[PDB]
């Protein structure tokens, strides 16, 4: 109990120490991309450590560091809760970034403040990994609100573009609308349970928790991207393309799940929770992927995939699967970074352009990327061993294996072959066809710090399933008994999609026209739900706060009312009695009418 | 076809106005461009002119933010759905706040009169 | 570290029964942690207690006299109020600390038995129910302005409506 | 190589 | 139109103060301000205010109270008592009113 | 020197005024000096507690 | 970014414009060389069919009906170059496109350095107190009395008179 | 208390006597000592509290405020120094003895026993204040702001002096403690009403309500900073004690009798916030977002529970602190560009790129970015007004929400766009402001450290 806590806390020094020397003077006298690499590198050797012993002896640890406050019957305190989920997703965050960072320092050059970059990148994931480790809500709180500033922080690197700032204050408003489900959450169990740790919270087995986890659920569809919120992820292209990898595609977006796993034994005995998860997350397998069917931006098609994904993994957790939530989430980072990678790699290898119908003959002019890319496909698609399979051929058995919603059940199916549609889409348009970019070539991927990265992620994307399944615990029994058309449908159904789009995209040569459609265009057009939301809701807002609110109840009428009003009295009841002439008969006159009204006052009430 | 609204306007190129020839057209585009031009021009003799230690004034946006901010009580005058307007966005809202309220905490304490409620581990509040 | 305030049950460590041939890195990485961590900062330690034992000073808990309560207390002296009001302060404080105490003790417990915490775990829950029915019995709703005279009227509007149930 | 224009930071 | 002098121009100070720092034109005199600022402000009180309040020991009774608990959860729980009752004050001394 | 430095001798001045006037003001409410029910010693070591 | 629209675009503008407009999204839908010259040959006799043609009602006829044709044909997601509106990298250096007065603030022991580059900046000015007062009066003399006026400018007709209203158009930043 | 105040006393022939060029620095640096030295209020090793006389008391509750009022002096005497530069040794003198006057009634009126004392010296906060803003302001409308402003005041103050009249003739003294160890409950008639409405609405208007809030932003834009600043951190502060200290007679009234003032302040949060998205004016702005923040404290005081009172301290410091630093910079661009006017200049964080991260903190704060004592304090309002009734979470939602917008509203027109690159005039930062952001920021810092000194009576 000396090593472990010791190697947890040895993490978070090392990734503060570039911070400390992001504030000293060493900075100009530094190599500080290659320190904070080498940090990184040494913090996940560290963290591979404990990693062993709990393979080893599943043994978990709760660990107090500090005493905070004391509010009469109330502590807090800083509380790392180290289970399987915290120590698997810190080695594999850090052994993510480790090759981002490299990448960065290869893709980022000429920006004069690669340091602040750089600063801004452990950041978050120092964010993150108080999020993932906490053993409080508050701390988790702190996590949580991290990752969503790092975001508007990262999205927004480019601040004179002005697209990039709507993109970060999406974020951040939609962030804000899952964090008002949170803190409702926080609320509930402050009250009915004086406490915020998971210890004494698990004591409310028993108890209703609905309220709570309905504001959890509405946290999750924040931080994650779900059909009511889900927008600002595609939006957040904007920006480069590791944050693009890091914030996007394994990390900030699979927060509300790991929330929602943390708080499993609270969902396990609520039918309207995990009914409205079975029927939400797969409502964005389908109407992302049908977005992920028509863009012409490998970001984009990569971020709506990213939704799909999560999605799925909100499937699961409905279905009573969070341990296959989770290995998801941990087997969908490898693979779904490094496409993002090779993305990028063509992109700088190029004149900045991310639109597929631009670019070709790339498995051609560029094997490493394109082998890389088609590595990364496959594992997504479902491939039968590629990391891929380990965790989606589960989900899909369960799927259908439980007693389920038998719309749910078909859409998620019909969103998996999509997956390989628009993979195959990728393949086909950058990697398959002839050379449609400029003519100008000054191709160069001969760099190690970035082909050792991708090399890095490649043998992770390949290998990480089996090293993981074949050491993790079996905390759920699956269901090996079934019919051969759903032991081998995930298969079957990736097959179809994948030749579905072969003979869909063949047929855009054949010198036959591209008639307009209204399923494409809809597709196209995200559905219009930012087309429409974007435009009314803030002119809804907008118009209220000046017309209503500043205009006609502050600055008119409760002017109007009060301080106009006093005034007006108080002027004219001035001006009448201020309105006298110097005439001693009419004075008289007044102070006899005075003398009659005493005299008559008197002798009436006497 | 295109039904345009106040929120997705209609295009320069299906406005009718446009594509118009009546010199009562041209002229007057004539003149706005020359009212924009003379208005350039002016501000081009002061960003580049040397000597200039300061920086260039708006008169423009001074209106604008006089306007919204100051000459606003000289022009109002009070009527019909004026002060309704008023009166409602004022009032309104706090009477279905209050009744929600009041509904709400009568409930809760006459349960807890009752003993008919579970406090369990509230000790904080 | 009392441990009668602070139970920490024993641990049930079973031998390490290697029923392979191949080498257990931990052990090695154990021991050589041993030596190139422990061993200095022990000596350290070690050196920080010998300044200490050679230069030690006491300090002691302070006690505090018991004074009359608000119910010799008469209606307007108030020399005696100020007296057991802060009485009261200081017995509301130790109970804030009391209630604490037990919810630490709680926390560990689920933390240590884990999958077991709803069959080994039982009598610290009740112990916390009990404490916190006391608790509310006490402090529940008297307010920001808490204090002994309405604790004391609490008190008799529960055991007036005690003593009704009683006779009925 | 050219020159890139910056503020004092100096202050 | 009426007498009056005519509005001022804008004056940079680090043309003539390149060394500026904000409080005075007289070089020296800005330079000791900032100097009484930053050894009053930042030297002191912040370094040794915080000292102080981090070195004021048993704040509101906090320590002293969680000792005092500890010793009486023990003495109950030794001597069978229990840890807390459900009436602050003892029920003899009180006198309730008869209906 | 003096007509430009002597300035430095009112605050400090004040301070030490304060802490006199509080001194005046505590040697006032003697009262109740050892009477408190809560602190009632005996005077064994010293002859006035506060 | 170099010129000022006219008070009015010409017919032929027009035509040019939807002309240039259609074939950039025929290629947006055409994703392939090939067919985009197939269609953009195909486009072009479709234009050139009515190019000998001056009724100019009918002409204008033509046109509106094309443009409604083009706004239900257009690809919704056409292709834009990078540096270009709607592109991923419009105005993305304007973070960097600091201007050349924030050099006037500097430090001298920061100009100690690049000291070959300061004093030409310092003749550059002495270029520039003087080519003033002479900028001015080529506008004055140079001005339409008739009313008439646009957001054209002239050049210098001398040796030793510079363009009106240059220092902004030179001294620009690199857009990098 | 005398120790603290006998030299805020002395640092005025100090200012008169002093020359004209080492004023500035003397009474800067001895106002820096008398902040140091208010510390001894913070040896609280019992939970008995402090009588230094008849006449003083000190508290949990009072010592903070006492605390931030001293150290907001020198912050002040530097802020109020670029402006005011020409002008006559003699006026700016005046100025440094106004807020220094300003300093000592104000330490007196948080270290009071008695009502009415506390009554002479809120009141008599009007004088200075009326005077800085008048005669020191740039606009035309400061006359009828301070107007507005001394008007409100004692329209609202004269009932609350004669209900205190009421009192000290029924019971026989004003003195705290005293009312509450002899405060009797009541008979809920409509005298009694009366009397609850007297005694709150001079702190109800102090501290703007929804619909008397229009004094506030008015003093702010049309005051200098140092106005500003006082006002955004005590001056609304003076009522929030006032009653938390005069509550605790009016029992059991204020369970019905606060009903209005509960949904005025939860409506105009919103109704304010709001505004903060369509005014066009930074300082306004910055008042409407501190209406917002003082309708919480209001709702909080209202309910009468101890969480509710501890996020009501913490968050009255807080941002008491942010608003004071967010004048500041707003200050430090209208002394380069000499308007208000926010969406004028922009794509600042180009030639300014530090104090755009000073601009980004104090809006991580007022936007409640964990951890935080602004956090700190509306999390736990919030929680108390969930177990008053549960339909509470929505508006206070709405009001998160539109704060997480107005706030990087307010941040990205000023400094995350491109530049106004005809903006000559943009002096470079100086040392002096930097150190005036960074003297708001660190004290937050380590109050968020150590939050066991911000809690309040309760705790
Ligand atoms: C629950 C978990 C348990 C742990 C809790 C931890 C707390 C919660 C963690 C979660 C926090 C969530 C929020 C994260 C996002 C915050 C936003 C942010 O990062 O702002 C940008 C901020 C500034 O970076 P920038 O935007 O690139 O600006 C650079 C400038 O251009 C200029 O660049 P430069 O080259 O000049 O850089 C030199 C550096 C120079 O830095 C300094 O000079 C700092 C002074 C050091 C003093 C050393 C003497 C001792 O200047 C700066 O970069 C920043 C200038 C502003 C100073 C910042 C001061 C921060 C508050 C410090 C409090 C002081 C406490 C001690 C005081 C002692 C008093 C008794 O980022 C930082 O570098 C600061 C790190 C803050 C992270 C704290 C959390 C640590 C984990
Ligand atoms: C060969 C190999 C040799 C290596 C062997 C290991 C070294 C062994 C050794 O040297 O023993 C030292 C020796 C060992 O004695 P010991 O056995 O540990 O006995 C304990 C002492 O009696 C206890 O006395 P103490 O109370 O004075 O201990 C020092 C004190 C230090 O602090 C103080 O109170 C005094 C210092 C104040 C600094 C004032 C100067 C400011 C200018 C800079 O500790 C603290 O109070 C920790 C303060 C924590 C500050 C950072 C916390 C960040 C929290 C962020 C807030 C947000 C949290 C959100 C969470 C939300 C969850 C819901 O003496 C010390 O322990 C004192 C060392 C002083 C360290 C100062 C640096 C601490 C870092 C923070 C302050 C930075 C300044
Ligand atoms: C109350 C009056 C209010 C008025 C405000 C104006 C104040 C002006 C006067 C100057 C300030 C005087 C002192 C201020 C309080 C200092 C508190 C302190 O001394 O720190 C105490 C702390 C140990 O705390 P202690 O109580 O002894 O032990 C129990 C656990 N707290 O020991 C320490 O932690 C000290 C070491 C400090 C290290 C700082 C490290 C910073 C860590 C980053 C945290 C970031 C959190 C904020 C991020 C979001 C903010 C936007
Ligand atoms: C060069 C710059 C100098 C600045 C100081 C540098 C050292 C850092 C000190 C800062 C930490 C202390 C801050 C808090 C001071 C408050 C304590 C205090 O002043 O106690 C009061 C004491 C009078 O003691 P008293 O019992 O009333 O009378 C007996 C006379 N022997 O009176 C005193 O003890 C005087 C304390 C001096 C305060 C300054
Ligand atoms: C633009 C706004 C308008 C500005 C102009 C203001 C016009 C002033 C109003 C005209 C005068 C009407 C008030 C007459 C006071 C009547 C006496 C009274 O109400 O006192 C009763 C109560 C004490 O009664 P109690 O102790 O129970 O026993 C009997 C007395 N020993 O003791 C009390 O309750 C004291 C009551 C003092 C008066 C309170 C006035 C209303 C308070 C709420 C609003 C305050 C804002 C200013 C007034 C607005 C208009 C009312």
């Amino acid at each position: 109990m000396n090593i472990f806590t010791t190697s947890i806390l040895l993490i978070f020094i090392l990734l503060l120490s570039p911070i400390l020397i992001s504030m000293s003077n060493l900075i100009k006298h530094i190599n500080f991309p290659l320190y904070t690499t080498t940090s990184i590198k040494f913090s996940f050797i560290i963290s591979l450590l404990p990693l062993l012993m709990f393979f080893h002896n599943n043994m978990e640890y709760m660990i107090t560091t500090w005493h905070w406050v004391t509010m009469n019957s109330m502590e807090l305190k800083m509380s790392f809760k180290t289970d399987f989920f915290s120590i698997l997703f810190t080695s594999v965050a850090l052994f993510v970034t480790w090759s981002i960072m490299q990448f960065s320092s290869w893709y980022m050059h000429s920006d004069p403040n690669i340091n602040r970059f750089i600063k801004y990148l452990t950041l978050f994931l120092i964010t993150m990994l108080i999020l993932t480790s906490a053993n409080n809500m508050f701390q988790l709180f702190i996590g949580w609100e991290g990752v969503g500033i790092m975001s508007f922080l990262l999205i927004g690197w480019w601040y004179g573009r002005t697209d990039a700032n709507t993109a970060a204050l999406q974020a951040i408003l939609y962030n804000r609308i899952g964090d008002i489900g949170f803190i409702l959450a926080m609320v509930w169990f402050s009250l009915n349970m004086n406490s915020w740790e998971l210890q004494q919270i698990m004591f409310s087995n028993n108890n209703d928790n609905l309220i709570p986890l309905m504001g959890l659920l509405i946290a999750a569809t924040g931080k994650s991207a779900q059909f009511g919120l889900h927008p600002w992820l595609p939006s957040a292209m904007e920006g480069p393309t590791p944050v693009s990898a890091l914030l996007h595609s394994s990390t900030m977006v699979v927060a509300g799940i790991f929330l929602l796993v943390r708080f499993h034994p609270l969902t396990t005995n609520n039918n309207f929770i995990l009914t409205t998860m079975l029927c939400l997350g797969a409502l964005t397998t389908l109407f992302t992927a049908i977005c992920a069917l028509t863009q012409n931006d490998i970001k984009k098609i990569i971020a709506f995939s990213t939704s799909s994904q999560l999605g799925l993994m909100m499937v699961t957790l409905g279905m009573n699967q969070p341990h296959l939530a989770f290995l998801h989430i941990c087997t969908h980072a490898f693979f779904k970074a490094m496409l993002f990678m090779c993305s990028g790699s063509i992109i700088h290898s190029l004149a900045d352009e991310q639109d597929i119908r631009k670019m070709g003959n790339i498995t051609k002019i560029m094997p490493f990327t394109s082998s890389c890319l088609v590595i990364g496909s496959l594992a997504l698609t479902g491939m039968p061993f590629l990391t891929g399979f380990y965790s989606k051929d589960l989900i899909i058995e369960a799927i259908n294996t439980c007693n389920t919603n038998a719309w749910a059940l078909l859409i998620t199916l019909i969103a998996t072959s999509m997956t390989a549609m628009y993979s195959m889409r990728i393949i086909y348009f950058v990697t398959m066809t002839k050379p449609r970019f400029p003519p100008l070539i000054s191709i160069n991927e001969n760099d190690p710090d970035l082909m050792n990265p991708i090399k890095r992620l490649a043998f992770g994307s390949i290998f990480a399933g089996f090293v993981i399944s074949y050491n993790i615990p079996p905390t759920s029994i699956p269901v090996l008994t079934m019919p051969w058309f759903l032991k081998t449908t995930a298969l079957i159904i990736s097959v179809l999609g994948f030749l579905i789009a072969l003979e869909l995209n063949n047929l855009t040569m054949k010198l036959s026209m591209n008639k307009a459609n209204p399923y494409s265009s809809f597709s196209t057009l995200l559905g219009f739900f930012p087309s429409i939301i974007h435009r009314i809701t803030p002119m809804k807002s907008l118009n209220l706060s000046l017309k209503t609110s500043l205009t006609l109840l502050d600055l008119i009428w409760l002017e109007k009312t009060i301080p106009k009003s006093t005034s007006t009295l108080h002027t004219n009841m001035t001006t009448l009695t201020t309105n006298q002439k110097g005439l001693i008969k009419l004075y008289f006159m007044s102070f006899l009418i005075n003398i009659i009204l005493i005299i008559i006052l008197y002798s009436i009430n006497l | 076809k295109y039904k345009p609204a106040p929120l997705a306007t209609l295009p320069s190129t299906l406005d009718p106005a446009e594509y118009d020839v009546s010199p009562e057209t041209r002229r007057a585009q004539v003149e706005r461009l020359s009212i924009r031009a003379r208005l350039k021009r002016e501000y081009l003799l002061q960003y580049n002119d040397p000597k200039r230690v300061s920086h260039i004034e708006d008169p423009a946006l001074i209106r604008w933010t006089y306007a919204r901010s100051a000459n606003i009580y000289p022009n109002f005058r009070p009527t019909p759905k004026n002060s309704l307007l008023g009166a409602v966005a004022g009032f309104g809202p706090l009477i279905f706040w209050y009744y929600v309220f009041k509904t709400d905490r009568d409930r809760k304490e006459r349960l807890i009169q009752e003993g008919k409620l579970d406090r369990k581990f509230n000790i904080s509040y | 570290w009392d441990k009668d305030v602070y139970p920490e049950p024993p641990s049930r460590t079973p031998a390490p029964s290697p029923q392979t041939s191949l080498p257990n890195p931990i052990t090695y990485l154990t021991k050589a942690y041993d030596l190139v961590v422990d061993w200095p900062v022990t000596l350290v330690r070690e050196f920080i207690e010998r300044q200490h034992a050679k230069n030690r000073t006491y300090y002691y808990h302070r006690q505090y006299r018991r004074v009359p309560d608000i119910t010799e207390c008469k209606e307007g002296d108030v020399l005696c109020i100020y007296e057991a009001e802060m009485q009261w302060r200081r017995d509301f404080k130790v109970d804030q600390e009391i209630m604490n105490i037990i919810q630490e003790r709680l926390k560990a417990c689920q933390q240590r038995e884990g999958e077991n915490y709803q069959q080994n775990c039982a009598k610290e829950l009740e112990q916390f129910t009990k404490v916190t029915k006391a608790y509310q019995d006490r402090y529940l709703d008297l307010g920001a302005y808490y204090s002994a005279r309405k604790c004391l009227a609490k008190q008799k509007q529960r055991m007036l409506e005690e003593r009704k149930a009683a006779r009925q | 190589r050219l020159f890139v224009v910056k503020p004092s930071l100096y202050y | 139109q009426w007498q009056e002098d005519p509005e001022p121009e804008d004056e940079n100070v680090y043309a003539k103060n390149p060394d500026f720092h904000g409080y005075d034109s007289d070089p020296v005199v800005d330079v000791w301000n900032m100097r009484a600022v930053f050894f009053f402000g930042f030297s002191i009180v912040l370094v040794f205010g915080t000292t102080f309040v981090a070195y004021v020991p048993d704040y509101r009774m906090q320590e002293w109270a969680r000792r005092e608990a500890e010793r009486l959860v023990k003495y109950r729980e030794v001597n069978g008592l229990p840890i807390m009752e459900s009436n602050y004050f003892d029920p003899s001394k009180i006198q309730l009113p008869e209906d | 020197l003096l007509r430009e430095h002597w300035v430095h001798i009112l605050v400090p001045a004040g301070f030490v005024f304060g802490c006199y006037l509080d001194r005046k003001d505590d040697e006032k409410l003697t009262a109740f000096r050892n009477k408190s029910m809560l602190f009632q010693r005996e005077l064994r070591p010293n002859e006035e507690v506060t | 970014a170099f010129c000022a629209p006219p008070a009015y675009l010409t017919h032929q503008q027009k035509v040019l414009r939807l002309y240039k407009r259609a074939l950039r999204h025929l290629e947006s839908w055409c994703i392939h060389r090939d067919k985009y010259r197939y269609f953009a040959c195909l486009m072009r006799a479709r234009f050139e069919e009515h190019k000998n043609e001056k009724d100019m009602m009918r002409a204008t006829q033509l046109l509106r009906e094309a443009e409604e044709e083009f706004w239900q044909n257009q690809h919704p997601q056409p292709y834009i170059f990078p540096d270009s509106p709607g592109g991923t990298s419009f105005e993305r250096y304007e973070c960097y496109k600091v201007p050349e007065w924030c050099l006037d603030y500097w430090h001298p022991s920061e100009k100690a350095m690049y000291p070959d580059y300061f004093s030409k900046r310092e003749q550059w000015k002495k270029l520039r107190m003087e080519s003033w007062d002479r900028e001015v009066k080529q506008l004055q003399e140079e001005t339409s009395p008739d009313g008439i006026m646009t957001e054209a400018l002239p050049p210098a007709r001398r040796e030793g008179d510079l363009p009106p209203l240059w220092w902004h158009i030179v001294t620009r930043p690199r857009e990098r | 208390m005398l120790k603290i105040i006998l030299p805020s006393l002395m640092l005025l022939p100090l200012t008169w006597l002093s020359s004209p060029k080492k004023t500035w620095t003397n009474v800067t640096s001895y106002s820096f000592l008398i902040s140091l030295t208010s510390l001894t209020l913070l040896w609280q090793t019992d939970e008995n509290y402090k009588n230094f006389s008849n006449m003083f008391s000190s508290d949990p509750l009072s010592t903070p405020l006492i605390i931030l009022t001293a150290w907001l002096l020198p912050l002040m005497l530097m802020a109020s120094q670029n402006h005011l530069k020409k002008d006559n040794n003699v006026l700016q003198k005046l100025y440094i003895s106004m807020l220094i006057s300003l300093q000592i009634l104000l330490i007196m009126t948080f270290s009071a026993t008695e009502l009415i004392m506390f009554y002479i010296l809120f009141e008599a906060t009007l004088i200075p204040t009326l005077i800085i803003i008048t005669r020191w302001g740039n606009q035309t409308e400061r006359l009828n702001a301070g107007i507005y402003f001394l008007f409100y005041t004692l329209i609202g103050s004269i009932p609350l002096l004669i209900a205190l009249i009421l009192i000290q003739n029924h019971v026989g003294t004003l003195n705290l403690m005293i009312l509450s160890f002899t405060t009797h409950t009541l008979d809920a008639s409509w005298s009694n009403n009366l009397l609850w409405l007297a005694c709150m609405m001079a702190f109800l208007i102090k501290m703007p309500l929804y619909g008397v809030h229009l004094w506030l932003p008015k003093a702010h834009v049309e005051a200098p900073i140092a106005g500003s600043m006082i006002l955004a951190a005590i001056l609304l502060k003076l009522g929030s004690y006032g009653m938390i200290r005069i509550s605790i007679i009016l029992d059991p009234l204020t369970k019905y009798m606060a009903y209005p003032f509960i949904l005025l302040s939860l409506w105009g949060m919103i109704m304010t916030s709001s505004i903060c998205l369509r005014q066009t004016d930074l300082k306004s702005l910055i008042a409407y977002s501190s209406v917002s923040h003082m309708a919480l404290v209001i709702a909080s005081i209202m309910i009468q529970t101890p969480w509710s009172f501890m996020g009501a301290t913490m968050l009255m410091i807080a941002h008491g602190l942010t608003s004071s630093l967010l004048f500041c910079l707003a200050n430090s661009n209208y002394e380069r560009i000499h308007s208000r006017t926010m969406i004028m200049a922009r794509g600042l964080q180009m030639v300014f790129p530090l104090m755009a991260t000073w601009w980004l903190m104090a809006s991580l704060a007022n936007l409640a970015l964990p951890p935080s004592i602004n956090l700190m304090g509306e999390l736990f309002i919030t929680m108390s007004l969930f177990s008053w009734s549960n339909f509470t979470i929505i508006l206070m939602g709405i009001n998160i929400i539109i704060t997480g917008m107005y706030s990087m509203y307010m941040i990205i027109t000023t400094q995350r766009g491109k530049l106004t690159n005809h903006m000559i005039n943009l002096q470079p930062s100086h040392t002096r402001e930097l150190t005036l952001m960074a003297l708001h920021m660190i004290p937050l810092i380590l109050l968020t450290t150590s939050p066991k000194l911000i809690t309040g009576l309760t705790m």
